[PDB]
C-alpha cells in the first residue's frame, strides 16, 4: 500500500506515449480554396521562424490568390509496399568449373543484401524496417544459356551445419528447407517471413555486439548487429560428380508487408562495403551538379 | 511568451529569455515500458528523481573556423552522477532526453548552428583516402564520452549522408539574432523494448554551424556552447556487478 | 480463411486487402494499403503549436 | 499586431515587421463605379488579378542633402504590364490604389519622410524667378513616369503652398526609429466617374524628408527609398487601338 | 450563368463605397467633464505615435 | 472484386463488363462496351436544326 503524498501523485510507470499527432486519411492531394486580396495588420502567414523546427505552414491560398481546383490525383504509389514490393538484385552467386573461387560445385553465401546499391539506397533511407518477402532466384550459365542441369538450395540459419562439399552430409536437409529445381525450370520463388530475433531488422547500429574492451583488432565489430544476420543460403549441383556446366544464381528479392521507421538523410557519396558506411575521404562529391556563378543559371 | 521558458525536473531548473519553443521528437513524449512491450521478467528499478535531472557536461568554443561536433546518448552520461552508477550496475536500461543546448552572443554577433538529433549514428571512416583500405573507427570516436568528437567532414557527417538533409531529424537551430538555444525532447528509440546503456548508443547530437560565426574586432570572441541533458522516465533491469564496458 | 497470422503487418493501425492460398498468413500478396498519412509528426513537431496567421515568435 | 503586416494581392505579397498600421484615405475604400454614377454606354472590362496587383517601380537614393521627390498617378504605371496596356486601349479608366513606400535603416540612423498623396497635384514655375514672365512646366515635369521628379523648393511644393500644411491630406510618416514603411490606400478621387489615364492624373505621391537622414561615419551610408504600388478594382472603357499620349 | 467557384465568390462589380467614418450632429462645442487624477500603469492618453 | 481504379476508362458514360485477377483494373480484359451513338455531333452540328421535309435555306 502507498501512503505518503508523493508517491500517490507520481507518474512513474505510466506506459501510455503521449503522442501530439495523428494520421488522418488522405487519398488524394489537397485542394485549392478560392482566395482574395487581404490588406491586414497583425495576420502574417508569409512570416516564419526557421528556428523552431517545423516547416513553414504558408499555403498558396495565402500567398497569391487562387481559383479552386479539386485534386484528384491519387497518393497510392508512394506508400511503403508501393515503393518496396518491387524485385531488385540483392545477390550473385558464381559455380564455376576450372576456378579460383567455387570450383567444387557448391558455394555458401551469407545473407547480406547491402552488396548492390540501387537496392541498398533505397532500404537505408530509414532505420528501422520490418517486412516479409519474396525470394526468386534466376540461374543460368555465364552466357545466359539455359542448360538440363539440377540444383539444390538450402537455407542455413545460425547455428545448422554449413554444408564444406558437394556432399556434405548437411544435404539430407531433414529439418531445414531446400528447394530442389532445374536450370530448365522457371526461377524458383518462395516467400520468407520476419525473422529476426528483433522487432525490426536496423540498417544502423550505433554499438558493439559484444562487452569488453574495444581494442584496434576488434574494431572490426563496431556497428554488427547479429539481429540481422539471418544466416546462409547454400547451393550445389546435385551429383557425385563434377557438374558439365559452370553456373550463376543471382537472387532477387521483394519485400512486401512493410513497415518502416525513423528517416534518414540518403546516402550521397559511393558505397564501397558491405554494412558499414565508409567512403573514398579523397573523392568526397556534392550531392549534386554545381554551376560557375550563384547569379547564372 | 514562447521565447521565454523554465525547465525544472529533479533538482534542477534552466530558464531561458530568448528560446523558440520546445520540439517533441517525432511527435512523442518519453514514456515507461509497457507490460506488453516488454520481455525481461525481472521488477526493474526507477530511481526517479535521483537520475531524470540536467546534467551539464560539456562547453565548447564556437571559432569562426569551427566544423561542428557529435555525442552519444547515453554514452556522454555512463559516468555521471546516480545515472551512471545505474548503467554500470545493470544490464538493461531505457530512458528519454530531454537535451538543451545553449550558446548567447549579442545583438552585434551572428551566425547559425544547427542542433539535430540522429538516431543510430553510425560513423564512418574515409577507408584510407583512396577507398581501398576498409578501416573501422577506434573507440574513442564511436563513443567520445563527455568531450564529445569534432566532425572531420560535416557536410557528409562523417558517414557519407548529407548534413543538408539533416532536418529529416528532430531538430531547431540557434541563429543567433533570435535565439540562445535549442530544447529537444527525444523518447526512447529502438528496436528492442531495453538494451545496454554501454555497448549501444540510441542516438547521436550534433551540433554544426551552417552559417559561420562573425563579429567585429573588440566585441566579446570567446562564445561557448554549452550542453546541458536530463534523462527522463529512465528504467534500469538485470542487476549485476558495476561494468564500465 | 483459417491461416495462421504470420505477416510481418499482423496488428497494424492501417488493414490491407490481400490474396492467399497457404496456412501462413506471410505468403500473401502485398495486396492495398490504407492511405492515411500524418506529416506533422516529422515536420511540424512543436510542443505549443502556432498558427499560419501569427507570427511564429511572440 | 499593429506594427506587423502582410499585403497580398494577386500574385504578390509583402511583409513589414516595423509597420504603424494602414491608412485609407478620406476614410474609404476603392470601389467599382455604380450604375447611377457611370454615364458611358458601353460594358466595361475588368481584368481583375492581372492588373490589381503590386508593382515596385523605382528606388531612390536618401541622402543627407535630398529635398524630396514626387509621382504621378497613374501616370507612373501607364507604360507597365497588363495595368498599362490596358490604359492605352482604352480611352476611360478608373481605379484606386494600395501605395507602399519601403525604407529601412538601422537603430542608429535617424530621420523622418513625409509620405503623402495630393489629389489634383497641378505643378507650377517660378515664373522667370522675378515672376513676371507666365511660363509653364514641361510635360516631364508634370508627368514624370515612374522616375518621378524632385521637388525645386519643397518648402511650397513647388506650387505656391505650405508642405507644413501637405497633413491635411492622407498621409503617414516614415520616421527611423518607429517604422520602415508608409501604406496608403487611396480610393478614385475625381469630379467625373470615369477619365483619361493618360491626359489626367488624379494625384500624386510625395516623399519629402523633413528631418534630415543622420548617421555616423561607418554606418550603412546606402539607404534607398523604394516605391511599390497595386491599383484597386480596376476598371476600363471605351476601347480602341493603344495610344501612348 | 457563373459556375466556376472563384467567379462565384468574387468582389469584382462591389459599387457600395465601403466608408470607414460617419457625420454626427455638432450644434455646439463639445462640453468638458469632471477629471480626478489618475496614477497609473498601461494606461497612457499622453503617448502618440504620430 | 476489391481493386484500384486504374482503368483508362474509369469514368466514361458507357459502362463496360470485364475480367480481371490484379488488384490494378488496368490489366482487366477489353470486354464489352456499351453500344450508344452520336452521328449528329459529326454529320449535323448546326446550330438551327432542319427538318427533313423544308427546304434547308429559307
Ligand atoms: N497532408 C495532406 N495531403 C493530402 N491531402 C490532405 C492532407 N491533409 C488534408 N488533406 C485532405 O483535405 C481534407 C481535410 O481538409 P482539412 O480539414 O482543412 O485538414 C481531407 O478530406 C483530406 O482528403
Ligand atoms: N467633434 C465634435 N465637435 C463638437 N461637438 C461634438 C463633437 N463630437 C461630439 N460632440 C458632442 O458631444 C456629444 C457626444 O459625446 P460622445 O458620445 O462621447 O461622442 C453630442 O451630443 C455632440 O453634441
Ligand atoms: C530456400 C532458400 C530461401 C532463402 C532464404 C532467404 C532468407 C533472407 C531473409 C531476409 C533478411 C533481410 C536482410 C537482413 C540484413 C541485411 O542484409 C544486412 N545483414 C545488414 O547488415
Ligand atoms: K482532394
Ligand atoms: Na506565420
Ligand atoms: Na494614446
Amino acid at each position: 500500500g502507498d501512503r505518503v503524498a508523493d508517491v500517490i501523485e507520481s507518474s512513474i510507470g505510466d506506459s501510455v506515449s503521449r503522442a501530439l499527432t495523428h494520421a488522418l486519411p488522405a487519398p488524394t492531394g489537397q485542394n485549392t480554396q478560392v482566395s482574395s486580396h487581404r490588406l491586414d495588420t497583425g495576420k502574417v502567414p508569409a512570416l516564419q521562424a526557421a528556428e523552431i523546427g517545423a516547416s513553414s505552414n504558408a499555403s498558396d491560398e495565402s500567398m497569391i490568390e487562387t481559383r479552386c481546383v479539386l485534386n484528384s490525383h491519387s497518393t497510392a504509389e508512394t506508400t511503403l509496399d508501393s515503393f518496396f514490393s518491387r524485385a531488385g538484385l540483392v545477390g550473385e552467386i558464381d559455380l564455376p568449373l576450372k576456378g579460383t573461387t567455387n570450383p567444387n560445385g557448391y558455394a555458401n553465401w551469407d545473407i547480406d543484401i547491402t552488396g548492390y546499391a540501387q537496392m541498398r539506397r533505397k532500404v537505408e533511407l530509414f532505420t528501422y524496417m520490418r517486412f516479409d518477402a519474396e525470394f526468386t532466384f534466376v540461374a543460368c550459365t555465364p552466357t545466359g544459356e539455359v542448360v538440363p542441369q539440377l540444383l539444390q538450395y538450402m537455407f542455413v540459419p545460425p547455428g545448422a551445419p554449413k554444408p564444406d562439399s558437394r556432399e556434405s552430409l548437411a544435404w539430407q536437409t531433414a529439418t531445414n528447407p531446400s528447394v530442389f529445381v532445374k536450370l530448365s525450370d522457371p526461377p524458383a520463388q518462395v516467400s520468407v517471413p520476419f525473422m529476426s530475433p528483433a522487432s525490426a531488422y536496423q540498417w544502423f547500429y550505433d554499438g558493439y555486439p559484444t562487452f569488453g574492451e574495444h581494442k584496434q583488432e576488434k574494431d572490426l565489430e563496431y556497428g554488427a548487429m547479429p539481429n540481422n544476420m539471418m544466416g546462409t543460403f547454400s547451393v550445389r549441383t546435385v551429383g557425385t560428380s563434377k557438374s558439365k556446366y559452370p553456373l550463376v544464381v543471382r537472387i532477387y528479392m521483394r519485400m512486401k508487408h512493410v513497415r518502416a521507421w525513423i528517416p534518414r538523410p540518403m546516402r550521397n557519396q559511393n558505397y564501397l562495403f558491405k554494412a558499414n558506411p565508409n567512403y573514398a575521404g579523397n573523392s568526397i562529391k556534392p550531392t549534386g551538379a554545381s554551376r560557375t556563378a550563384i547569379t547564372t543559371l | 511568451s514562447d521565447r521565454v521558458a523554465q525547465l525544472t525536473i529533479g533538482n534542477s531548473t534552466i530558464t531561458t529569455q530568448e528560446a523558440a519553443n520546445i520540439i517533441v521528437g517525432y511527435g512523442e513524449w518519453p514514456s515507461y515500458c509497457s507490460d506488453s512491450d516488454a520481455t525481461a521478467v525481472d521488477k526493474p528499478t526507477r530511481p526517479d528523481v535521483s537520475v531524470n535531472r540536467f546534467y551539464t557536461l560539456d562547453t565548447k568554443l564556437w571559432e569562426k573556423s569551427s566544423k561542428g561536433w557529435y555525442w552519444k546518448f547515453p554514452d556522454v552520461l555512463t559516468e555521471t552522477g546516480v545515472f551512471g552508477q545505474n548503467a554500470q550496475f545493470h544490464y538493461l536500461y531505457r530512458s528519454g532526453f530531454c537535451i538543451h543546448v545553449q550558446c548567447n552572443a549579442s545583438k552585434f554577433h551572428q551566425g547559425a548552428l544547427l542542433v539535430a538529433v540522429l538516431p543510430e549514428y553510425v560513423i564512418g571512416t574515409v577507408a584510407g583516402g583512396t577507398g581501398t583500405e576498409d578501416t573501422h573507427p577506434p573507440y574513442k570516436q564511436t563513443q567520445p564520452g563527455a568531450d564529445g568528437f569534432e566532425l572531420q567532414h560535416p557536410y557528409v557527417l562523417d558517414a557519407g549522408i548529407p548534413i543538408s538533409q539533416l532536418t529529416v531529424c528532430p531538430h531547431q537551430w540557434i541563429n543567433l539574432r533570435t535565439n540562445n538555444c535549442a530544447t529537444i525532447i527525444v523518447p526512447y528509440i529502438n528496436a528492442l523494448p531495453f538494451d545496454s546503456a554501454l555497448n549501444h548508443c540510441n542516438f547521436g547530437l550534433l551540433v554544426v554551424p551552417i552559417s559561420p560565426l562573425d563579429y567585429d574586432q573588440g566585441a566579446t570572441p570567446v562564445i561557448p556552447i554549452t550542453i546541458t541533458l536530463a534523462p527522463m522516465c529512465s528504467e534500469f533491469a538485470g542487476l549485476r556487478q558495476a561494468v564500465t564496458q | 480463411s483459417h491461416e495462421n497470422s504470420n505477416s510481418a503487418t499482423e496488428g497494424s493501425t492501417i488493414n490491407y486487402t490481400t490474396i492467399n492460398y497457404y496456412k501462413d498468413s506471410y505468403a500473401a500478396t502485398a495486396g492495398k494499403q490504407s492511405l492515411k498519412q500524418d506529416p506533422d509528426k516529422f515536420a511540424n513537431p512543436v510542443k505549443d503549436i502556432f498558427t499560419e496567421m501569427a507570427a511564429p515568435l511572440k
